[PDB]
């Protein structure tokens, strides 16, 4: 009942598919000579606090190693 | 077998103390071991190398008895022998401030520790007075520490010497 | 509208009256000195700017060791004898940082002034930090060394042998047990000050030379936090300064405090140091003079002189005592080389050449010696042999000091050879030095531990290897070896054969 | 130099070869896990654990220590480096106990420094977007001032109560649960003036000085139980286990946590107050952190030892026992300060069904943990009496 | 094998000594500073600087470009790759631009994770503290999973309506901080829903289905404008700048912060709702956070541009009457919220005085700093005239 609990990207990223909406004018910029399908599918389920987490995480290695061991 | 960690003396108390089935009686035990096997003035070192481990698992059996007889205000206040420990610790005190010399001041603390080590006297009251008397100690022995040399402090202690040996 | 905040400063400047005066506020351990109530830190820290501070070390060590220094296959292109002297450098220093804990916890509670208060709790952490890094170091050599025996398992294994007794004396007890203040001494104003700090440094020098770079990685992150536990050593000696008592006996703390320190780290840092590697840095005499005699006892110790505090009256004596203290140790550490949790090596012919240009006359005594064993066999289990049968042989009993446990033998010993014995109440006490028996004489029941002979009197040596888990994963192999080549190794059997008997070598005074 | 003057092993051709040469074809030993002789209390053994136990070096005679023989240096008297005789409470082994959350020091670190951050950037947009406007001015100068500031010497309080536990605690395991509960209480004592602070900054008017929110505490008559407790917890405990289940599972549990998310978790936003509640959700998140500790030692370790269960759940309900009563007193005296508050700001019904809240939490996270026979009724109306 | 087969020049003794043979003695120039050659906005280049102005190869013939000659390769018709031609304003120099909290990627990642990971640990305790308990239900099933839910759908045309500027920023600087004015939009869109679906986990009951908020927005009255709004910024604007201009400095300025600041965080706390400012507060973090870059770039260093500033300044005028009166239009179809709240929840003084309030700052922040001559009482006028 009172367990913790959260949210992760995949639990978000289930309705993201929905956050468009339809009006006449939503269409591309840009010139183009194909048509593509409205309801195609992402392969990886990311929202931006998780996106960033790992990429940072990644980061993190890097320029430590760059920063440190590889300096001295 | 013989061992560190196991040895056929230490299961000759484990089945000693298991044999113990009242308050009174395994707390007298523990207080005469405390005067038969630890501390510099300890009646034997025959246990030396077990007796610290034993010593253990006899407060462990004081302890669960002391809990089963003793009522809440009690086994907050009380030792395990009924004696006021509020009144036990402020005599021990006043007898410490009441000492001639650090070889006195010894005598006192060393003696406090043998007789009322938790499961005796509440863990609250033994810290308490493990303050006030170690202080007291202290400020006894340190005062002109190197003074005394070292001829003179071995008669002092009142050690045997065996062997002297200095280029 | 501006963008505004609040940092440490700000907060801290009002740290100092977070403590209120009332009937029952005063320390629960006991001490001779009064640590004042306006005493302030040279740091202004509040909990989340020490935080992240220290976050922001751990992204450069971690992120070096998990992938560039993973990546060029660090932890295994090391010198054998370094990968082995890192299990006890590492391993026994963690024991130091652990009680540093416990020690400084026992600080925060008896200064009074809240500010002091935060100093020591901001050390509190810090050791915590120190003793999970180091684990790391002996972790990380496990999971990628050459040898893992020993780097994986030195919490259990390291209490076979005596070395460590000794350390716990220094870097345990030393650090929790008395006045608070003799207690503060031994491990900052001496222990850190003197010792760690110095030592931290070279350590990760004489580690880089012999291929260790993972090391110099998270030594060099520990250093950066000692500048703070040295700022709370000398502001301790400022909390009592005033203090009518300390004039009465903070000298005599001192003096026993840097003797304690000293008495083990100056035989044992020497010996790991030149015995422990290949590729040499520098002289330990050389160095153990800069750390002791020159930058602690003369600069540090001098800074502290308007407090009233005293050059060690037992400096010059040390002194004395530390020429060949190392050397006599490792031949009492190598015969006795079953005993450890790691592989000990013969000096080679460079390192003869070396040892007798630095210590004119080694070749003539600890040469000819190791010579003698490597003949007869020490290095092969075929042999039967191992120098503690050499010690026996030629009548050199081994003794253990009751204080400092640091093994001594008189006997064979070209640096200190005095040795005093004592009978008390049914039990016999042996002593290396003049300061050591005091401390016993004066507080006989501070030191009460028993040595291996008493512990292991009447025990055949291959049990008690076995009792401790002394072995390595195939059950069989010894984890300690007398070299450090990859074949040949040392079994079990390879002991029991030799049929060595443990003797309380006091007995013989009997 | 470019090339520096130091040679290292790793990288100077010479000394890499006579590395190489000496290294042997294969490790020594195909075990390398460090601390594999741990018994792990999850399905494989965690960084947390290997690092963590055993660091301490406990012989035998204190449960579950693997040393052997005496300490090396004891105390002027003979009182040892360590002991049982330091706490009532006994075990099989004080190396069971396990933080839920693993926290090491690198983890803990690293999550109060991400928040140190946030809380960083909070600030400068709650004073760039000027939301202090919509704070009400009395709720301001009068109660987060003096009456929430003063509550930060009753956090002060409960975090030096912790000192004697970081110096006697019989295992890693524990001195360092132990080490980042207090270091967290601290840490909320100093929030609660960086947010005095802030306001000093942002409204013109505002005095950070201690003295308002110290006076209170001292002199006041709010806190005047709740004071008396916290000395009592602190200096008049010399039993780190009596310290550290009182202090959480008891004082903090109960008085704190009303005070806290009943009273000013509670009306903070009904004042046009978000900026007090940053902070609270902190000490809150804090708490929730702890609790999952003091659960696992005091009641999956201690409270149901394979041997000492029984002499265990009787202490700690003698404990409890011994505490419930001048942690109500806290409350009561509490009380006196919703008479403090602007007519109609809050009614005798809610006040005593967050009562009812904090008690019967209290309840199923510790009371029944030990079988302390607890009644909801009794103890709320004990309470409420002294609302004037 | 213990050592690989893999032969590595810094570790190998034999490759290693080659290389140590063809090292010179010392470096062939001491200017190691790479971007030594940039202007310095502040003191010394910073690494945000260094790492980032000039990575966009464009040529003299755009403002500020170091290259020369056409690109290699166009559209089809000869549109060039970047150009003059997508946007109406003019400068010197487009890589002039500096966000003043020097944000490069490594920065921005890890501040939000730092924010995604104390989201965890917040919700986490929440939940366990059981803080939902004190929260109307009115309130949360209305107008959080309803109204505060379809304000996702708001954030997230804003997020688009940036696809275009990705596409032809015309300089590095620019390109970065409109890339991360964008993403934090949809972030926050994300956490609006993040928001629902931790309820329906700790609410039974409470769906979390997009399909409510969704509807709301798509044809309820409170959003008309307000979408009508959205829909034409995102897809009716083809100049870049025309888009982040009017998005930041008018339309999210005006309407977006009204809504977030003056309704949901007014009025959330009065409603025992702590739970949805703690992201709220995350979103105004982000809004003041853009508002410096906004400011920057559009006063700062077009609108006060040494050639064309009084040239620019005229057409964000123009821009902002274009897009203040869809903007008003927006909030006065918004007021009619106000009348689906329970009987005293505000009054329109309240209402009147919180619309001043986002006027004044706008005026203040924004509608100055060109010259915009905004009445301040006659905005608020046409906006009240939505009050039901
Ligand atoms: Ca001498
Ligand atoms: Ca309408
Ligand atoms: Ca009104
Ligand atoms: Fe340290
Ligand atoms: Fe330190
Ligand atoms: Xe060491
Ligand atoms: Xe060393
Ligand atoms: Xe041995
Ligand atoms: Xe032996
Ligand atoms: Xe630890």
């Amino acid at each position: 009942n009172r367990a913790p609990t959260s949210v992760n990207a995949q639990e978000v990223h289930r309705w993201l598919q929905s956050f468009n909406w339809d009006f006449k004018n939503n269409r591309t910029k840009y010139a183009t000579k194909y048509k593509m399908a409205n309801e195609t599918k992402e392969q990886f389920k990311l929202i931006a606090k998780e996106y960033a987490r790992m990429e940072a995480v990644k980061d993190e290695r890097q320029f430590g190693s760059l920063q440190d061991a590889l300096t001295r | 077998k013989l061992g560190i960690h196991s040895n056929d003396t230490r299961d000759a108390w484990v089945n000693k103390i298991a044999q113990l089935n009242t308050l009174e009686k395994a707390a007298e035990m523990l207080k005469q071991f405390r005067m038969d096997h630890t501390t510099p003035f300890r009646n034997s070192y025959e246990l030396d190398n077990d007796y610290l481990w034993i010593e253990a698992k006899l407060e462990e059996k004081v302890a669960v008895l002391k809990a089963r007889a003793f009522n809440e205000v009690d086994f907050r206040h009380k030792t395990a022998f009924g004696e006021d420990a509020k009144s036990v610790l402020d005599g021990t005190v006043a007898k410490m401030n009441a000492a001639k010399d650090k070889w006195e001041a010894e005598k006192i603390h060393i003696g406090f520790r043998q007789a009322y080590k938790p499961p005796i006297m509440p863990v609250n009251y033994f810290l308490d007075g493990e303050r006030q008397l170690g202080t007291r100690l202290m400020e006894l022995r340190n005062l002109n520490y190197y003074d005394t040399p070292l001829e003179e402090l071995r008669k002092q202690r009142g050690v045997r010497v065996v062997h002297l040996q200095s280029p | 509208r501006a963008p505004t905040s609040v940092n440490a400063q700000e907060v801290h400047r009002w740290l100092q009256s977070f403590n209120w005066d009332f009937k029952n506020n005063r320390t629960k351990y006991a001490t001779k000195y009064k640590m004042a109530n306006e005493t302030k830190e040279q740091f202004k820290l509040i909990a989340k700017e020490y935080a992240r501070m220290e976050a922001v070390k751990d992204e450069r060590q971690f992120g070096s060791l998990q992938d560039a220094l993973t990546r060029l296959n660090a932890g295994v292109r090391v010198h054998p004898k370094w990968n082995e002297t890192m299990k006890v450098v590492s391993n026994f220093l963690e024991v130091g940082e652990y009680n540093a804990i416990a020690a400084t916890g026992m600080l925060w509670d008896s200064a009074q002034a809240a500010e002091q208060k935060n100093g020591y709790l901001a050390q509190v952490l810090d050791e915590i930090r120190h003793t999970h890094q180091c684990a790391y170091v002996n972790y990380y050599f496990a999971k990628n060394g050459q040898d893992p025996a020993g780097h994986n398992d030195a919490r259990r294994t390291r209490t076979i042998g005596p070395l460590w007794k000794g350390m716990k004396r220094v870097f345990s007890d030393g650090f929790i047990s008395g006045d608070a203040v003799e207690c503060s001494l031994n491990l900052q104003l001496v222990g850190e000050a003197c010792f760690t700090n110095p030592l931290i440094v070279a350590v990760t020098e004489w580690a880089a030379a012999n291929g260790d770079e993972i090391t110099p990685t998270v030594f060099l992150s520990i250093e950066t936090d000692e500048l703070r536990h040295m700022a709370n050593g000398y502001q301790t000696v400022v909390s009592i300064a005033n203090d009518p008592a300390s004039a009465k006996y903070l000298n005599t703390d001192l003096n026993n405090a840097f003797w304690t320190q000293q008495k083990y780290f100056t035989p044992v840092l020497g010996m790991l140091f030149e015995y422990g590697s290949k590729f040499k840095v520098e002289p330990w005499v050389k160095t153990w003079d800069r750390w002791v005699y020159e930058d602690w006892g003369g600069i540090w110790i001098g800074r502290l002189g308007k407090y009233g505090v005293e050059s060690p009256r037992s400096l010059k004596d040390a002194k004395q005592d530390a020429y060949w203290a190392h050397h006599d140790l490792y031949l009492l550490a190598y015969a006795l080389w079953p005993t450890g949790f790691f592989r000990l090596a013969l000096p080679d012919q460079e390192e003869m050449e070396w040892f007798e240009a630095n210590y004119p006359g080694w070749y003539d005594h600890y040469g000819k010696i190791y010579e003698e064993w490597r003949a007869r066999g020490c290095e092969d289990p075929s042999s039967g042999f191992i120098p503690l049968m050499w010690f026996i042989e030629n009548n050199h009993p081994i003794y253990i000091d009751r204080v400092s446990q640091v093994p001594f033998c008189p006997s064979l010993a070209k640096g200190a050879s005095t040795l005093r014995v004592h009978e008390y109440n049914g039990e016999m006490h042996t002593f290396s030095d003049q300061w050591g028996e005091r401390m016993w004489l004066a507080e006989p029941e501070r030191y009460e531990c028993q040595n291996i002979f008493e512990q292991y009197e009447g025990r055949e040596l291959s049990e008690v290897i076995a009792e401790l888990h002394g072995l390595r994963s195939d059950g069989k192999t010894l984890i300690a070896q007398p070299h450090v080549r990859g074949d040949k190794l040392w079994t079990l059997d390879d002991i029991k054969r030799l049929n060595c008997v443990f003797k309380n070598p006091v007995k013989a005074f009997n | 130099s470019m090339l520096g003057e130091r040679r290292r092993g790793l990288t100077d051709p010479e000394m890499a070869a006579v590395i190489l040469k000496a290294l042997p074809e294969a490790p020594l030993d195909g075990n390398n896990k460090m601390g594999y002789f741990v018994t792990p209390r999850w399905k494989r053994l965690t960084e947390y654990e290997a690092l963590t136990v055993y660091a301490q070096p406990n012989a035998d005679w204190i449960a579950g220590g693997l040393d052997w023989g005496d300490w090396t240096q004891k105390f002027h008297g003979g009182r040892p480096s360590w002991g049982n005789e330091t706490t009532e409470l006994r075990t099989v082994d004080w190396f069971k106990h396990r933080d839920p959350l693993r926290r090491w020091h690198a983890p803990y670190v690293k999550d109060k420094a991400e928040e140190w951050r946030y809380t960083d950037r909070f600030l400068q947009g709650y004073s760039a977007d000027g939301q202090i406007r919509a704070m009400n001015p009395t709720w301001r100068d009068e109660f987060i001032n003096r009456y929430w500031g003063a509550f930060l010497f009753n956090e002060y309080g409960l975090f030096n109560a912790h000192s004697q536990g970081a110096r006697e605690a019989l295992s890693d395991v524990t001195r360092v649960s132990l080490a980042f509960w207090g270091f967290d209480k601290i840490d909320i004592a100093q929030m609660i003036q960086l947010e005095r602070g802030f306001l000093a900054k942002i409204v013109p008017g505002f005095d950070e000085s201690t003295a308002v929110p110290k006076a209170e505490w001292t002199n006041g008559e709010v806190y005047k139980s709740a004071r008396l407790a916290v000395e009592g917890l602190w200096q008049e405990v010399f039993d780190w286990n009596e310290s550290a289940f009182s202090v959480h599972a008891v004082y903090d549990a109960l008085f704190g946590q009303f005070v806290r998310r009943e009273f000013f978790q509670r009306l903070a936003p009904r004042f046009g107050d978000n900026l007090t509640p940053f902070f609270i959700n902190q000490a809150q998140t804090y708490f929730q952190i702890a609790k999952q500790g003091v659960q696992d030692l005091y009641y999956n370790c201690l409270g149901d030892d394979p041997e000492f269960s029984d002499y265990n759940r009787t202490v700690m309900r003698n404990w409890t026992g011994k505490w419930l009563e001048p942690t109500i007193a806290a409350l009561r005296d509490f009380m006196g300060l919703f008479a403090k508050l602007p007519a109609g700001t809050t009614d005798k019904e809610e006040i005593t069904a967050s009562l009812y809240r904090v008690v019967d939490d209290w309840i199923e996270d510790y009371a029944s943990r030990i079988d302390f026979k607890a009644d909801r009724d009794q103890i709320v109306k004990a309470v409420l009496a002294g609302l004037k």
